[PDB]
């Protein structure tokens, strides 16, 4: 479930990462 | 005054664990210069995780912690720039099958900041 | 007038690396020079900010319209344009 909603990176330690929503970008 | 987490909103946090099984945490000079001691668990949670949550974590990733009796000493490892170098804070302590009051302790109750270790000083019953 | 090409990324957390900003800003486009300063006393530590260059201003642009405001390793940071050169 983490992966379907975060992003994580190869880059090491692995660390989750989270662009604002389209929705959040346009409002 | 705190803002509630949705944790499917905010992603989580990366989590250092390191833990012992001789109730007595890890020496300072295992952390310097970003060294840190063996068997490191890793853990992906939330600014209000609570000691009885990760707790539980804990226990996933050790079965034998599960008996009951099982005391956890909750420590943050952080580095203290005003003192050149890692201290260790004790923060609570929870116990395998009995209801403390600790366990409702949070991370961000305790100004941890994230990047900070968490050290797990176990005791078996 | 014409437009900006470095970021400063701010609130990062202990555990990002100067690899997990290359990785996370090359998203939004080519990035030409990163700047991840390290505590002076404690060079394993950064401290807690990066600039990010790119190719072009779109490019930045992008970064800022996605990423101020966005999250990484679990904290909310800062993403905001800069007009200087680089420190001296």
């Amino acid at each position: 479930l983490l992966d379907d909603l975060f992003r994580k990176t190869k880059g090491t330690p692995c660390i989750y990462w989270l662009p604002l929503t389209p929705e959040a970008i346009a409002e | 005054p705190e803002k509630p987490i949705d944790r499917e909103k905010t992603c989580p946090l990366l989590l250092r664990v390191f833990t012992t099984n001789n109730g007595r945490h890890h020496r300072m000079d295992e952390f310097s210069r970003g060294n840190v001691p063996s068997s490191e668990l890793q853990i992906y949670t939330w600014m209000d995780a609570t000691l009885k949550e990760l707790t539980s974590l804990v226990k996933e990733v050790y079965p034998e912690a599960r008996k009951k009796g099982t005391h956890f000493n909750f420590a943050i490892v952080f580095m203290d720039l005003k003192r050149p170098g890692y201290r260790v804070k004790e923060i609570g302590s929870t116990m395998s099958g009995r209801k403390g009051t600790d366990d409702s302790m949070t991370l961000q109750s305790q100004k941890f900041q994230i990047g900070d270790y968490l050290d797990i000083a176990i005791t078996p019953p | 007038s014409m437009k900006p090409t470095k970021v400063h990324i701010g609130r990062l957390t202990r555990n990002v690396t100067k690899d997990h900003i290359m990785e996370i800003f090359s998203t939004y486009g080519k990035i030409k020079m990163i700047d991840m300063p390290v505590e002076r006393m404690h060079p394993h530590l950064s401290k807690g900010y990066a600039y990010v260059e790119f190719e072009n201003p779109d490019e930045a642009e992008k970064a800022l319209k996605h990423m101020d405001g966005g999250q990484i390793d679990g904290q909310e940071i800062t993403a905001t344009a800069v007009l200087a050169p680089w420190p001296r």
